[PDB]
């Protein structure tokens, strides 16, 4: 033992080893508090922590236009029934909700003939009905019906008298949401007298019974000044319009598109598709599909997708089919008109299982979409860039960053990225990661450069960059 | 009888791993449902290890445990080695883990959702650590009744949870989230489940360095090994109960994305949600690192006896006995982890370490089942069952190479720099004489500095 003792050491440590035992220990708890005191400057330089804005269940997903179900299913199981077996393809395309309809009583153009309590004897009943919203919301998918009155003939709107086409409407409101469902879809409100009036109407009484119910009006506008004419005093409306159904193809153009349609709302909730019920494809070469998907996907609002629009579904790529209404194509046996004039990589089946598919772009968004906290309710800005290339930035306050670049040109470009002008919390760095690409062919992982960044003609990328400063 | 014998060996665990965990295990396996069965696995592989120690401890049981068993089977510079390896990788790390994890339930309720600046997420768990050994430098009688009201509010906040958890089904949405979505999938079986292992391993320690005071207090000579199948299941059934809790309640991105998952739990609840959750869990780790600097004295005590261990270490103060030394020299080496990264980069370099000690005693459990019997265990265990334990215990070591050798790498460079003070420590002929000189005037320096007084001898 290197022991110096107990009785020993009480005489070797007493003389002023107290007093330089008593004050090096005070050193220790002013030590201390310039530890405490030190720890509470910096919580208190930090910044802050921005609030979630009170999302509703439109605001976290896509949705998706079932019109036809007779052409969704198939023959044989075109009703109401046959829907209820589809819910779980639907929940891994991850849709928040359902555009259903219309499915209430229309003889045929008669305003005395037409019904909207009661649904045709076509589809079921309203037990169909009601064991089909209680199976849904069992998953998290909310239906919303199409109260389109005439959906049978050229006026949607019946060209009659149209007060009581509208008290019809004004009580299905009533009816409908006592069995339980959550929102209501009118269109083509563009033949309908004093339009922007009913429905500020329609969305009192849609929040007249709750605040999580929605109502979406469908045109076939293009031009901005009939749009926001619609949106003057109702301001909690989803508007689809045909105000991008315009080809261009050329990014500056569709960039004066979006940001004007931005700038004049302001910053409010948008629903970004191209058309109110038609398909991608009706509007697009076969080459852009890829290309619209990811720019839907990212753009501050709720897109709103027909079916078929995750598969390419053309309707003019197989003959002998009514363009309004086309066949879904589950598998080869999906359709029986003509045999073998489907082929392999055309159909649900077919593409569920391939990494590189249309389909399989389809989960890699609608996965990234309703889970990334920037993507639901991030700002957004757009920035400058080359020739063909439509540029943008969704950024929450200090989650993951992302940056879209789109070529909108058949050549092969380089990105020319300067920010200039964006803001100190979305300044960007030189490298930066990549997402995923839509033309096949990239190291998906690999942290891009900025400066050093080229395109091919027509890919899109989806990159992202973590918060820094 | 052995009614309170139960509730002593549930003290010792259930501490502050169950707080961080289910997003580590959730983070490498995917599914709630695969993770689930994570925390099946490691109740059982407890159950076998501590089965062990209840053997092992009773045959030598001289004192101190996992060093007296490394000694009296080693006894060399192999007894040395875990010294060496308990008192700079497991006994700090295993500190700042849960100094770290009051610090994180202290600032993410004022902010509440925001990554907190890991610099001030720091000198948080320096002012637990750093005030918490002036505590234990002052009185003992003292420092053990604050640590008596600290199993009360752990003990607390667990059966809270539960019945805020068992409620969400039996309200509305019974299985709201009821995923099993990467049962088959996201399981690498040599990557990301091992990885869930270290970490779900995390919340079970403690099973091997206390449970030795439990059996010569209710001298029940053999009915231990009975409590020990009651006991731990039970404990098993607890971690459950809140993954539970935590998957209904929650949904499998909240819980990859927050640092701390209780809050999140007691922000769906309520709306008081500042006196209830982070107070009833920022007192349980702060009871952790408190109830981990009790068991730092009875060690050094241990290893000066035999030699290792330079004199100034083990000395307690004359009045008012704390070992000055002793405490001083763990909170030093504790702080020293404030130059780390990330937990679960910690948890990880915990836990390799930890889980190689703990192999090497078993092994010498064994060898000295071969060489040397008649010994008079007083506890039969299968052939094999230590067997058992111990092809599952190794190999987690060697798929740990693998996967991240970047902490394993300097690990042992920290081990094989303690046999080159092994050899000047205790092999070294003492011929110099300055230095024989030059380490009295450091002990007397120390004590002058410290007043502290050698043990009663
Ligand atoms: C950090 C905490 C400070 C407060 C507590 C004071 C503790 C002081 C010692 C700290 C280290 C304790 C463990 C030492 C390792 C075990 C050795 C052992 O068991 O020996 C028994 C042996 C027997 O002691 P006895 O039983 O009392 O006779 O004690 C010694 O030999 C003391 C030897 C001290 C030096 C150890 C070797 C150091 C070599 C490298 C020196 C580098 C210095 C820095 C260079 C400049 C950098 C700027
Ligand atoms: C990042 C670092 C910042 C935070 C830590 C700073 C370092 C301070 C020391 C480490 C932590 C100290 C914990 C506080 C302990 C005091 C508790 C208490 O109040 O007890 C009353 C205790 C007893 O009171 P007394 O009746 O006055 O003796 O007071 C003391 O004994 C003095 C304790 C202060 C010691 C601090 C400095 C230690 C000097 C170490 C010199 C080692 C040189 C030789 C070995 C070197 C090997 C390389
Ligand atoms: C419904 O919209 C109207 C204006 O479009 C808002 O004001 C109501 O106007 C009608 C006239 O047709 C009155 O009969 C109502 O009494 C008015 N409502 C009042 C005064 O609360 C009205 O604010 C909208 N409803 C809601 C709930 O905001
Ligand atoms: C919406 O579709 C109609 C159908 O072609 C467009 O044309 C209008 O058709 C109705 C009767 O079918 C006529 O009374 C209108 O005069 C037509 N419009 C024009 C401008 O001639 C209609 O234009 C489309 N709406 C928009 C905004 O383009
Ligand atoms: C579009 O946003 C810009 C701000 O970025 C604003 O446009 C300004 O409009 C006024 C009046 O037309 C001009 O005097 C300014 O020079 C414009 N500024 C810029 C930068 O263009 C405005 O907020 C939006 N435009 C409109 C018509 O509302
Ligand atoms: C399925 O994939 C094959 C291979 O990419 C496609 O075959 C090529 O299609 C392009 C455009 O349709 C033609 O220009 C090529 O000549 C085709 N190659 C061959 C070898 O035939 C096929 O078209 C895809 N299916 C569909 C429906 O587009
Ligand atoms: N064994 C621990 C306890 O609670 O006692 C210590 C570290 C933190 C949690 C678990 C590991």
């Amino acid at each position: 033992t290197g022991l110096s003792k107990e009785e020993l050491l009480k005489v070797a440590g007493s003389p002023g080893w107290v007093r330089t035992r008593w004050a090096l220990l005070l050193l220790f708890w002013l030590g201390w508090l310039g530890m405490l005191a030190g720890a509470v400057v910096i919580i208190v330089r930090a910044p802050r922590c921005r609030e979630l804005p009170a999302q509703k269940w439109w605001h976290t997903g896509a949705l998706y236009r079932i019109g036809d179900l007779q052409a969704f299913q198939g023959h044989g199981a075109g009703n109401l029934a046959g829907l209820k077996g589809r819910l779980d393809y639907l929940s891994s395309l991850k849709v928040k909700g359902l555009v259903l309809g219309p499915i209430h009583k229309n003889q045929k153009d008669d305003v005395a003939q037409t019904d909207l309590l009661q649904i045709d004897p076509n589809f079921g009943s309203k037990e169909d009905f009601d064991s089909l919203l209680q199976s849904a919301k069992k998953k998290s998918i909310r239906v919303i019906l199409d109260l389109t009155p005439n959906y049978r003939g050229e006026n949607s709107w019946f060209s009659t008298q149209v007060d009581t086409v509208a008290t019809k409407v004004k009580d299905a409101l009533e009816f409908w949401l006592q069995a339980g469902v959550d929102g209501f879809q009118v269109r083509d409100i563009e033949n309908l007298k004093d339009a922007s009036s009913f429905l500020a109407e329609w969305q009192n009484i849609t929040k007249g019974f709750s605040e999580d119910r929605l109502l979406i009006a469908g045109t076939n506008s293009s031009d901005l000044q009939q749009i926001l004419s619609l949106l003057e005093s109702n301001k909690d409306l989803l508007l689809t319009s045909s105000y991008l159904s315009d080809s261009g193809s050329t990014g500056e153009h569709t960039k004066s598109l979006v940001t004007q349609y931005l700038n004049a709302t302001g910053n409010r909730w948008c629903s970004w598709s191209l058309s109110q019920a038609r398909l991608l494809t009706s509007f697009l070469p076969a080459q852009l599909l890829r290309l619209y998907q990811l720019m839907l996907f990212t753009l501050p609002g709720t897109p709103v997708f027909s079916y078929g629009d995750e598969i390419g579904l053309d309707a003019a790529a197989l003959p002998g089919q009514p363009m309004e209404a086309p066949v879904m194509l589950w598998d080869e046996s999906s359709f029986p008109d003509i045999p073998g004039a489907v082929s392999a990589n055309m159909t649900v089946k077919g593409q569920s299982e391939d990494p590189g598919s249309l389909l399989s772009l389809f989960r890699r968004l609608s996965d990234q979409r309703s889970k990334e906290r920037s993507l639901l309710h991030g700002d957004f800005h757009a920035f400058s860039a080359g020739p063909g290339l439509f540029s943008y930035i969704r950024h929450w306050d200090q989650n993951e960053r992302f940056l879209v670049v789109l070529n909108f040109g058949d050549v092969g470009l380089s990105a020319g990225l300067q920010a200039s002008d964006l803001p100190a919390s979305a300044s960007l760095p030189a490298k930066a990661d990549l997402l995923l690409s839509t033309q096949p062919g990239r190291e998906e992982g690999s942290p891009l450069e900025l400066e050093r960044l080229k395109l091919e003609p027509h890919e899109g990328l989806l990159l992202r960059f973590p918060y820094a400063a | 009888t052995l009614l309170n014998g139960v509730a002593i060996i549930v003290g010792t665990i259930i501490g502050s791993g169950i707080f961080v965990t289910p997003t580590g295990v959730l983070k490498e396996a995917g599914s709630p449902g695969l993770a689930l069965v994570v925390w099946a696995a490691c109740g059982v592989f407890s159950i076998v290890g501590a089965l062990c120690y209840a053997e092992l401890g009773t045959t030598i049981s001289k004192s101190g445990g996992d060093y007296a068993y490394m000694l009296e089977v080693y006894g060399s510079l192999p007894a040395f080695l875990k010294l060496w390896i308990e008192l700079l990788i497991i006994r700090p790390s295993s500190q700042y883990i849960v100094a770290l994890v009051f610090a994180t339930y202290l600032l993410k309720p004022l902010f509440p959702t925001c990554p907190v600046p890991e610099e001030a997420a720091k000198l948080v768990a320096c002012l637990c650590v750093l005030l918490l050994t002036a505590v234990n430098c002052y009185s003992v009688k003292a420092a053990t009744r604050v640590q008596d009201a600290f199993a009360a509010a752990k003990l607390l906040a667990l059966a809270l949870i539960i019945l805020l958890g068992f409620v969400q089904i039996g309200k509305g949405d019974v299985s709201n989230l009821d995923p099993n979505f990467s049962f088959e999938g996201t399981k690498l079986d040599v990557g990301n489940i091992v990885l869930a292992l270290y970490s779900g391993l995390f919340a079970y320690g403690g099973w091997n360095y206390l449970n030795f005071v439990t059996e010569e207090m209710i001298n029940p000579y053999r009915n231990l090994p009975l409590a020990i199948i009651i006991s731990l299941p039970i404990v098993t059934l607890v971690y459950v109960l809140t993954n539970l809790a935590y998957f209904t309640t929650l949904s499998t991105e909240q819980m990859l994305s927050s640092e701390a998952v209780a809050v999140d739990f007691g922000n769906y609840h309520l709306g008081v949600m500042s006196w209830i959750i982070p107070v009833f869990v920022g007192l349980s780790c702060f009871g952790s690192v408190n109830g981990s600097l009790f068991t730092s004295s009875r060690l050094f005590f241990v290893g000066s006896r035999e030699g290792h261990l330079p004199s100034i270490l083990s000395m307690i103060h004359p009045q008012l006995l704390t070992p000055v030394p002793s405490l001083v020299f763990t909170c030093v080496m504790t702080l020293l982890y404030a130059f780390s990264k990330d937990i679960f980069s910690v948890i990880n370099f915990f836990s390799f370490f930890n889980w190689l000690c703990v192999a090497l005693a078993i092994i010498g459990m064994i060898w000295l089942r071969h060489r040397k019997p008649e010994l008079e265990r007083p506890i039969k265990v299968n052939l094999a069952l230590p067997v058992f334990f111990i092809l599952a215990c190794l190999f987690l070591i060697a798929v740990s190479f693998w996967k991240t050798p970047v902490e394993c790498g300097i690990g042992f460079t920290i081990i094989l720099s303690g046999l080159p003070v092994y050899f000047f420590g205790v092999w070294w002929k003492n011929k110099p004489k300055w230095l024989l000189q030059g380490i009295f005037s450091t002990t007397v320096l120390c004590q002058k500095l410290m007043q502290v007084v050698p043990q009663e001898t």
